[PDB]
């Protein structure tokens, strides 16, 4: 959701507003160029186009893919335990399919399909990594632009006083061209704390909690192929889960 | 027999009831009576007892010689039990 | 191991008063001081300092 | 202790501030609050959606009122119930396990109650172990995450006073004061971050490990009843995971 | 090896207190400027 | 293909630095003092010689170039040559492939290949290629690492002068020249030092290990092909399992043949 | 073990810092400001409560304080009481050792030692003991991060004190007193930080560690000792293993008794 | 390593020292020495132990000579000793062992020709492969901590130059003086960290993983006299440890 | 079977009584005499007494055939090691 | 039946020579006349002939029956690939 950036870039706007200069002091169409361009220059130097493909990926991922609920897998995993105790492992192909939740069908239909557990939790392992790792790469990435875009408008603001002294003659616009070359450091930092180091912290964020899902759901599966009882199967998935958690699984089970 | 554990004492059933599995148990209980089913209950914890009443109700007519080899599996335990500290 | 340091401001903040302070001190370099004004500043200071 | 450290903090930090004789008022910004709490705040809603944002904040504030029973009392408990289960076997512990109040040696001695292998036993409770773990440290990885965004977004508020002023000037007089007034933003995120965030979000490091050794202890212990070792022998690897101090103390007990 | 970075930009920040401070205290000569102005201009170029 | 990423990225990188530094009509040799070259520029690439010996640092020097000189065949001409070889391996025989062998570029292929021809078993010739892929890995590493280094030590060194520079500046603030003589130490030292770190130096370094990692695959591709064609395979399963390895904007991109 | 280098660096660091302190005619009461012991001390002391429970922050304390004590006694002593205590307890048996291993101050050797006097499986007593050590670093190494804890909430907050004493000295910009004290606070609270951060809290939690570490040595061949007395040997094998836990400067000092 | 790059170090800042026309006493101040060098030496003290220094010491005087073997004359011996012990057997291979200089080859080599299991052999090597790594890291972690000190004792010294120097301001005119005479301090401390600490750390890190291949080289060629395999077969399998440049001159020769 | 002990001397004593584990010693000592355990607990470590003190007690009802067993045990490790240093 | 290497194809031949190990082959050739080394080193690589070349200058002097042992373990080598894809 957009939310905190309208908020984020909503209060700083505020922010320049409030005081009485106008906005056009803030504003800088050279100072764009150096700042963004120059860092953006620099992540072409930095990253090749496949790494930007899938950054793009993982950022659309973000603001689409919502996940499963850890409630909702702990609840499924015990009816799973509990149907393929009363009945045989060969019987959940109608509960197997009717699950809208990708790797829990897949892991599921290879426990179903007699493949050997330890290869199963290697299969189901790596497609962790994977995640984790492409998470991890995209968050590298704009957490070095967030590095760049600083760097280079504090490059743009060298440039602006070095300019400034070569051609010294006004005592009185010295500290108005100080102003100006700070806009390109106001941009860089802008765009660093308000785009591109939060959103690297929030795939970060957002891999683990991924993570976390596919680990109980790989704990899940597993615990179905070596048919485990539904209180040991609960009591394993409730681990998952946080004390608020908890009490709200108690209630429907 | 399986059919003289009621005969023991609570303190040697326990020991064995957690031993043993609960689907072993389950099939075993078929084809003893209602009174063996209760110093079996009561010898074992809440939670215990519970997945035990769920095992045997849910595991659907089984065939008389089945639950024949499950009563060896938990009366073969006792025996060796008899000289490892239980009294009979 | 990403440990969460909360320093990647201090690098901003770092340059920026650094040549604030660069460009300060290039206005003390063709400026005049008041002196009765940095007198009752200088004086002040010996009072709090001893 | 936190509670009073967070009077004395700001108690300590606002007695120096007022020591000079000088007014509190020239501290205080509506503009410069807004800036830094908001922009930070802002971005923490990027970082994170206002749905694992709630989850983290009841996450933070579910460890700062939990009042667990001392280490001691653990070894005391531990040490009467693997006397009694020598005396009248293990489910006689039932009445005695529903009497505790931890929910995690409650929940290992339940499944010693009852006929569950070490094998599981372990890996179920070291699971709990490592997710707590995993749960305290998203939780202080959000704190700081925060106490890097408020010194952030004070440091654009900065930039934002320092080139409106630049800008607009009169005097040599109003420029000094000019830079008084860009500078209360990065005071407020300096101040949030080193009073509120990071020493909080260390809070919750020292609070993770601590129970992880309450934790591992009462572990190590729950398998020592179900194990049958004697209570000597319990007391002895027990009181091997409390301090010097701890351990004169059990001692007169 | 880089906590000492966060007690230079204090001191730094304490080296622009006192010419933020003199610098109230200031006017412009508008002659010793004419001096760093055209120094200022055969230094760089 | 072609990468085309790192030369747009520096000519824009430089171009839109140049461009801000021309932009208000000023000369550009206010950006350029010998002071600070030598404080900045010579300060870290002296402390690089401290790091670096001499034979070392030339040694890494040249890795780096060698790796952003990539002039080889792509990983689809890779594919279609093991294919072809294959197809003449099982027609006349693998001392056949001797002449072909020796036409090859690919320094990497011919020894393996090589190997495959003389009769060298199997698992050598894995253990072999496998540590020819470990150790060019490592040595990638090595020449990244020192540009990551270089990338420290030039803002570091620039904040050396920016030291020198106030110090210059407040000694003798009556000179004058002396002022502006410290100025420019202190403001164009930070300038060049940020530039080495941002436009050159940690760019570079990152983009070697991007390249280090690709062109690991795709020897770990030509270590697969090779050992086909000492197993014998028509070119059917060598083509199916070597294209495993391609990228997923490479899988597709030959399936036109 | 009679460590020299810790208490020699404290008075030169002090020594120099005082030295410069009372350099020229400086009178030493100007580096004394109440309002800044408020705001670094004071506050970074504050944020250690924050982050540590007055309860474990006693513990933290007491954990630090015992390790910089004196100990017992050195690790050529205990090779000397292992040795004398097999030849008494090969002689006598494992018994009659009560008095020889209540007399001990170890508290650590005594404890394993009652365990083998008792008749405790040697799996038993290993675990057990080992278990010791590693909750004993485990212990350390919270002390040491609190230390360094505090290592870096005291030069942020000298850098809080120096934003008040800024934003004091320009909002009051008329009055001579309070830009004096708005200064005096900024300045002085700095100084406190990094005092207290570079020459006692950082340096002091890396002491710790290098304590823990020898220490944590000391009873992984205290415990080897232990574990052959109960698996009874006669005093030229103890000897044997006992000095290949010594440190390499260690080893050869023993050889001379 | 030649000491050239101090002497560069030092020598090409110490030219833009003095190149507009500066004069250099302003940058010399010996009690500046002792504060710097000194402060931060003494905390060095606190923070390591003797037996650390000594070993410090050990390292940093084996990277000036580096008088060892080079990496072309370990393979070009390797295959000349595989020749031999494939035409005059492995136990002709005693006088040629005994005529070399690696004090590694030797030790591995011993080994083979005295009947050792090629996995003990592996673990010997490793381990004392893993044991200079040690050396080398924590020496380096020393000159990496003094790196920190150093500019942090400067930065004291400055705080003490500027506290003193506004106890007795009294004239307005030598203030810029006194302040940069405070910040010479500063100036030692970077000076020595970024040409002395760092760079020298940064040299034992680097040299540790150049023996380290060496080591690792010469691993590989132990083993394979102990296997007797072909000459060509270790030759190629120990250029897999050159650089292209020292493939093309290991050929020529 | 276990009545030559007291004659036994005091060194020897504790050399077999580190052979034979705190079950066999306590199984044994439930059919013995009082002076025989005055003796068994004077050649122990103090808190060692004090172990087996308590855990003939937890035992409680037992077989009568289970002594001696662990008491002709604790005869046949005596014969079995009566050639070793120690007095036969 | 050795000497019918000279008589199969090249192919069967290359395929035969590459997997006989270099020393014994060697010790098999050292008393077979040119024509027999001549079907040798043209089948082979230039560095496999090289190679094969360093091994008999460098052999010395062995006894007779052993060279036989290679001889017929190169043709049990043929023997074995008579039911594989080789063929005769």
């Amino acid at each position: 959701t957009p939310i905190g950036f309208v908020l984020c870039f909503g209060l700083v706007l505020w922010g320049m507003a409030s005081g009485g200069s106008n906005l056009k002091v803030f504003w800088d169409v050279a100072s764009v160029f150096i700042t963004i361009g120059g860092s953006m220059a620099a992540m072409l130097i930095t990253y090749p186009m496949d790494e930007f493909k899938r950054l793009l990926i993982v950022i659309r991922q973000t603001f689409k893919d919502n996940g499963m609920s850890n409630i909702d897998v702990i609840q499924n995993f015990v009816d799973l335990s509990r149907k393929a105790r009363r009945e045989g492992l060969l019987s959940l192909e109608d509960a197997i399919n009717n699950l809208t939740d990708d790797y829990m069908k897949k892991g599921l239909r290879m426990v179903v399909d007699g493949i050997e557990p330890e290869t199963i939790r290697e299969i189901m392992e790596l497609e962790i990594d994977e995640m984790e790792k492409r998470h991890k790469s995209g968050a590298d990435m704009l957490k070095t632009w967030g590095g760049y875009a600083p760097a280079f408008g504090m490059v743009g603001t060298l440039i602006g006083l070095i300019q400034m002294l070569a051609n010294l003659t006004d005592s009185s616009t010295i500290a108005s061209g100080m102003g100006k070359a700070l806009i390109t450091t106001f941009y860089g930092s802008l765009m660093a704390n308000a785009v591109f180091n939060p959103m690297g912290a929030n795939l970060m964020f957002k891999s683990g909690v991924e993570a976390t899902t596919r680990e109980m759901v790989l704990e899940g599966v597993l615990a179905i192929q070596s048919g485990v009882n539904p209180r040991i199967m609960e009591e394993k998935l409730v681990s998952y889960l946080s004390p608020p958690e908890r009490q709200a699984y108690s209630k429907v089970q | 027999v399986f059919e003289d554990i009621i005969t023991l004492d609570d303190v040697a059933i326990q020991r064995v009831l957690r031993e043993v599995e609960t689907k072993d148990l389950a099939l075993a209980l078929k084809g003893s009576s209602e009174e063996v089913a209760n110093v079996i209950f009561r010898n074992q914890s809440k939670r215990a007892a519970s997945s035990l009443k769920e095992d045997i109700e849910f595991l659907g007519p089984v065939r008389i010689m089945d639950v024949e080899k499950a009563q060896q599996g938990i009366v073969s335990i006792i025996r060796r039990l008899d000289e490892a500290g239980e009294i009979v | 191991g990403d440990e969460i340091r909360g320093d990647e401001w201090l690098a901003t903040f770092s340059d920026t008063i650094t040549l604030l302070l660069t460009f300060f001190i290039l206005l003390y370099s063709f400026s005049s001081v008041d002196a009765q004004k940095f007198q009752q500043v200088a004086s002040a200071m010996q009072v709090a300092m001893t």
